[PDB]
């Protein structure tokens, strides 16, 4: 039971000594621990799925069980077989030798938004590089994240594992959070989620990087598809309550396609909204100015009707028309995690262009950025339109998602999240995690 | 875009009174190894194998102590015992178990270093050509020879295997599985009881039913998916009345089986191929017809005009799963000529209710005797668990474990499922 | 049995005891609840029961049984009825 800071430091010890002896284990043998954990962590998706919704309030199970699906065989899959233990490089004739070692203690910091899936993800790779990690779970989404912990834990006992490497806090608090992420013994802190916490997590003097995402722009011009745009666009909205990390948060609609797609919307789930109910959500959306937790991940209905509406219980978001202003004042303007939507009018392609680097500064990271539009009559588009924005992600008539038809789409990307940064300022280009970034490598010339 | 396929084991050898000249081709050969059951082992049917062989003259040995599951341990005891032999030839016999155990145990000799948990989590599926598999078949490879009329695991390149320990379910799909050489014949498969013939015909059926509709259904499967539905529509009753006084129909729907098996190779399987899998696995039911109380249900649950709650990419390649069963319909002749889509939809359905009548099984899970408390004691995990076996899966509409649980219980107690 | 007691009330004790004995160890109470299709059994009982009588039983059974009572007890066990008269 870990409650308070004497027990905190107790534990802090005791998964030190235990890093202390696992760093020193071969590669052969910490690979069939990985295949391991790896296999029973992909086994038991469904009952983590259903502790994590009702543990959340929110949520779709079945969502949450592919992803469990899709973290744990990507992050297996990408990771089989990489060389982590001992010599890494030689140079015989120059005697020069290059060896990796790991690194320590590091601290995870966990969300409610997607409690179970980045708890796997980051014990999978820590094991991997033969580090520790500790836990600061969300006291909401708390439970699921510690069964899951225990879970993987026992799966690598049951490996010749030591007596842990994993540790976490029960019941969290801010005082011990603060605690652990200014303890001497840890070495990195991985935070993820909130805007709120990422900064903080910087403002550590000590080693950090923060995963985070941006209100995501897709800019639709006149040569583009109407029906293939809105299709894409609804069903990644529609994914989860729109709860995914990096998912789209305002639609730029230039001027001679732009009532014919607000109808388009009118003929679905899609429910427009030009009145005083736009005042409505927008009081909800942001109620002290810092993003009213009471809409997370909640359905179109109950959103509409906390907001003080009906609305028919088919809809499945709400389009928002009030956005002709760009700027943070616009509730629209943040990023929503919820079945909700604010789009823009465009004239031009250019104004277009402009409105969309206009989003993607309020932001801050250069994540991911959507072009819905025509591709071989208009590579002079692209190409422009790939100069104009900074985002890690540049798709063109693709939605900002995870699984179509058959393998994925698209097949060939990493998930929204694991796409972090060491800095917040500004432009800064959020980019995928490695085993580099989590190993230190040493070298000697003879 | 995305691609697609149409890949068959290059020969096939198949009829009535084939296995003599099927096996003579095989002279310049040398060893040989033997996999089958102990039951058929019993029957005189692996001496006629053997006798053949020794016509030529080959060290052979008998591997029957195969059950009705791969077990992760048969498996490497069968392995380690051939290659300890270390046999060029290998001869699977019958149906399910013993052939892709075979598969295993032989690729488990081809690269007798590789252990089994990386090969297990690396190769779930397909379109997931990430990346590559040693290579196999350098010293050993595989002829086959089916006995039940209603399973295609003679061709398909897969294989699933379980756990002693744990009962943990592995399955394995690329297609270096498919064996080199495939042999139907229909001589040893006469005798056969029924209803094990209704079994495996309705086995099949399912196969066949749900690789034409599935998303991944290429031009390629859909022909040879709709002769063996249209043949087998004859000649199933007739072979399940008579035999083997009927050496006709028996054959064909051997056939027909054997047709279904290269259809649903290339189209894959759907949600109610996995979910009779578990309720079979649970509750010891043979598999055949644990997906055939199911279908009905099924195809009520899939056919639907247009709910966008969860499907994707509706538009582009699949334009509607009702207009694929009228197809089928009216091309079945199960449509009066003015029809519409719904009743030619009801029609068929009807057609295989009347047909499953036929074939003399129960109407509900109950029916088959089935206790309700562990029933709906198991049934909350049994759809969660099923939401996720490979089912993913071409099933055009995304299921959710909800909808799962409501068509268990409607197949537990009857009840058309119309709204 | 309680001290003061006649041979009836010790033998309901007795097949009472026996009861809820058999309860202990989680075991239907009709063949029914055993999953019989009874349809069946109703269709075949009549030669299992001559077969039942002649069957080596013969038999120190210290009574006769005829086909009829064999009969009477099959089903009442099927159904978990009490066999009596």
């Amino acid at each position: 039971p870990v409650t308070n800071l004497a027990e905190l430091d107790a534990l802090v010890a005791r998964v030190k000594a235990a890093q202390a002896e696992f760093a020193t284990f071969s590669q052969e043998q910490v690979d069939k621990i990985f295949r391991a954990a790896s296999l029973a962590a992909n086994q038991a998706r469904i009952p983590l799925a259903q502790m994590a919704v009702e543990e959340s309030g929110m949520g779709i199970v079945e969502d949450k069980v592919i992803k469990n699906h899709f973290a744990s065989e990507f992050i297996y899959n990408k990771y089989k077989d990489e060389k982590t233990c001992g010599i890494l490089e030689e140079d015989d004739n120059l005697g020069t030798m290059t060896i990796a070692e790991p690194v320590g203690i590091i601290c995870g910091i966990v969300p409610t938004t997607n409690p179970t899936s980045t708890a796997i993800f980051k014990s999978l790779i820590s094991l991997k590089t033969r580090n520790g990690i500790i836990f600061s779970p969300h006291p909401r989404a708390k439970n699921s994240t510690n069964a899951a912990a225990k879970l993987v834990l026992d799966a690598a006992i049951a490996a010749g594992a030591p007596k842990d490497i994993i540790g976490w806090i029960d019941q969290p608090s801010v005082e011990l959070s603060n605690a652990l992420m200014k303890h001497d013994g840890i070495a990195l802190i991985l935070a993820t989620g909130g805007p709120g916490m990422v900064k903080a997590a910087y403002s550590s003097g000590k080693p950090a990087i923060g995963v985070g995402a941006g209100n995501v722009p897709v800019v639709i011009d006149e040569t583009a598809d109407i029906k293939r745009a809105v299709a894409s666009i609804l069903m990644s909205k529609t994914f989860d309550n729109g709860v995914v990390c990096a998912s789209e948060q305002a639609a730029i609609v230039v001027s001679e396609v732009y009532d014919e797609v607000k109808e388009r919307f009118a003929t679905h789930k899609a429910h427009v909204l030009s009145k005083a109910d736009a005042d409505k959500v927008r009081k909800v959306l942001l109620i002290d100015g810092a993003l009213n937790a009471k809409i997370v991940g909640q359905p179109a209905a109950a959103i509409a009707e906390m907001a003080g509406v009906k609305v028919p219980a088919d809809t499945k978001v709400l389009v928002g028309e009030g956005l002709g202003k760009v700027s943070y004042d616009d509730e629209f303007a943040h990023e929503k995690l919820s079945p909700t939507l604010g789009l823009f009018r465009a004239d031009n392609f250019e104004d277009a262009v402009a409105q969309a680097v206009t989003m993607v500064e309020i932001g801050g990271i250069g994540h991911t950025s959507g072009l819905y539009t025509n591709q071989d009559v208009n590579a002079d588009r692209i190409r422009y339109f790939g100069d104009k924005l900074k985002t890690a992600r540049i798709l063109v008539n693709i939605p900002t998602t995870h699984g179509g038809i058959g393998d994925l789409y698209n097949f060939n990307v990493a998930p929204s999240l694991t796409l972090g940064c060491g800095s917040w300022g500004g432009n800064s280009i959020s980019e995928n995690v490695g085993p580099k970034h989590l190993i230190n490598k040493k070298t000697v010339a003879k | 875009e995305n691609m697609l396929w149409h890949k068959l084991p290059k020969s096939i050898y198949f009829r009535r009174g084939s296995l003599p000249i099927a096996l003579s081709d095989l002279e310049g050969k040398k060893r040989a190894f033997l996999v089958t059951d102990r039951f058929l082992f019993n029957n005189g049917y692996a001496d006629d194998v053997v006798a053949l062989l020794k016509a030529q003259g080959m060290e052979v040995q008998t591997f029957f102590e195969v059950e009705a599951d791969p077990t992760l341990s048969v498996v490497e005891k069968g392995a380690a015992a051939m290659q300890s032999f270390q046999p060029d030839v290998i001869l699977a016999l019958g149906g399910g178990s013993p052939m892709d155990a075979a598969k295993i145990m032989w690729v488990m000799y081809e690269h007798p270093d590789t252990h089994f948990e990386e090969l297990a989590m690396r190769f779930m599926d397909i379109r997931k050509r990430i990346y590559k598999f040693p290579k196999m078949g350098k010293k050993a490879e595989l002829v086959c020879i089916t006995t039940t009329s209603g399973t295609g695991s003679e061709v398909t390149p897969f294989a699933v295997v379980t756990d002693d320990k744990t009962g943990a379910k592995y399955p394995l799909a690329d297609y270096e599985l498919t064996p080199q050489m495939a042999i139907v014949d229909a001589n040893l498969v006469m005798n056969m009881p029924k209803s094990l013939t209704a079994f495996g015909g309705y086995d099949a059926v399912t196969h066949a039913l749900e690789a034409y509709v599935s998303v991944l259904a290429n031009e390629y499967s859909d022909g040879q998916a709709l002769q063996a539905l249209k043949m087998l529509k004859e000649y199933l009753p007739s072979s399940y009345a008579n035999g083997a006084k009927d050496p006709i129909a028996r054959e064909k729907v051997h056939n027909a089986a054997t047709i279904a098996g290269i259809a649903f190779a290339n189209a894959f399987l759907g949600v109610c191929h996995s979910m009779a899998h578990k309720i079979g696995a649970e509750f010891h039911l043979p598999h055949g017809l644990a997906n055939a109380l199911l279908i009905a249900n099924v195809v009520r649950y899939n056919a639907n005009d247009n709910p966008t709650k969860q499907t994707a990419f509706s538009q582009y390649d699949r334009p509607q799963a009702r207009r694929r069963y009228a197809e089928v319909a009216d091309h079945l002749g199960l449509s009066q000529p003015g029809d519409r889509t719904a009743q030619k939809i009801e029609r068929l359905l009807t057609w295989l209710d009347e047909l499953k009548v036929n074939l003399d099984i129960p109407k509900s899970i109950q029916a088959a005797g089935v206790a309700e408390a562990d029933f709906l004691a198991k049934v909350d995990e049994l759809a969660v668990e099923a939401f996720d076996d490979q089912c993913t899966g071409a099933n055009p509409r995304y299921p959710l474990i909800a909808e799962l649980k409501e068509v268990l219980l409607a197949s537990y107690y009857g009840k058309p499922f119309v709204e």
